[PDB]
């Protein structure tokens, strides 16, 4: 009964009820992670999606703001969704956030899509909150079942052959799209390599194409890297998240790249959600900080 | 400013 689990999750979300225990039992959480993992593995590491679709950035366990997104932008399945990752850590309701997204994935496998962020891995959840949230509100076995599910999340999506969607950004070794298709799953996230770069890198107005990233891992890529990447693969836009931006979204390099960040008041930033029409027109819907 | 791993 996936419908009842959604209604229970949305009930807690509509009311703002804040409890130590999750509204779903650990046995129900286990079955959700199992069904979603199987669905993720049956679909490619590189998704190919057709418009219309709305693209959501970092949520980071801000479950109330996920409810605001669905209430304003439309609940599934009448709105097709692509999430760019970073569902857990920092927010006090990471469990409700990832559980609702996984349930929608189970119910609408071909109309609801979730990419991997750099926070959907074992080591980052141990440092930034979601490990402790699982230990306090559920158990370590439940946390391991989430990591097993995270390790199957796809890595990038291409919308109408023209919009490349990834959580972090580009890579000096992204030489073909099949290198993303052939990323074996399940997998952890290494400290280095194409997979690490796709989830960790950031754009900048730097003098050099590639420089080490101030976050302590991966790279920052320049406008030249974007131009060469869009030209080589015949894309019009790079759509990514990963980086908090004051106005919810921010174009970069003559609107060849956009950052979509969907966690309002993360540090007092707006949140934004990008809509892609059938004719590949990009518009946005805003989420105020308070 | 939450610590650069990232406000
Ligand atoms: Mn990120
Ligand atoms: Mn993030």
């Amino acid at each position: 009964d996936i419908d009842s689990l959604i209604d229970k999750l949305l009930n807690a979300g509509f009311s703002g009820k804040r409890t130590k225990n999750v509204c779903l039992k650990n046995t129900e959480i286990e079955l959700i992670c199992a069904s979603a993992r199987e669905i993720f593995l049956s679909q490619p590491s590189l998704l190919e999606l057709a418009p219309p679709v709305k693209v959501v950035g970092d949520v980071h366990g801000q479950y109330h703001d996920l409810i605001r997104i669905f209430s304003k932008c439309g609940f599934p399945p009448k709105t097709n969704y692509l999430f760019l990752g970073d569902y857990v850590n920092r927010g006090k309701q990471s469990l409700e956030t990832i559980l609702l997204l996984l349930c929608y994935k189970i119910k609408y496998p071909e109309n609801f899509f979730l990419l991997r962020g750099n926070h959907e891995c074992a080591n980052v959840t141990r440092v930034y909150g979601f490990y402790d949230e699982c230990k306090r509100r559920c158990n370590i076995k439940t946390w391991k079942l989430f990591i097993d599910t995270f390790n199957t999340l796809p890595i990038a999506a291409i919308v109408a052959g023209k919009i490349f969607c990834v959580h972090g950004g580009l890579s000096p070794v992204l030489n073909s799209m099949d290198e993303i298709r052939n990323i074996a799953r399940p997998t952890d996230v290494p400290d280095f390599g194409l997979l690490n770069d796709l989830l960790w890198s950031d754009p900048a107005d730097t003098i050099n194409e590639w420089e080490d990233n101030e976050r302590g891992v991966s790279y920052v890529f320049s406008k030249v890297a974007i131009n060469k990447f869009l030209s080589k693969f015949n894309f019009d836009l790079v759509c990514r998240a990963h980086m908090v931006v004051e106005d919810g979204y921010e174009f970069f390099n003559d609107r060849t790249l956009v950052t979509v960040f969907s966690a309002p008041n993360y540090c007092d930033n707006w949140g934004a959600v990008m809509g892609v029409s059938e004719d590949l027109l990009c518009s946005f819907e805003l989420l105020d900080p308070l | 400013x939450l610590x650069r791993x990232x406000x």
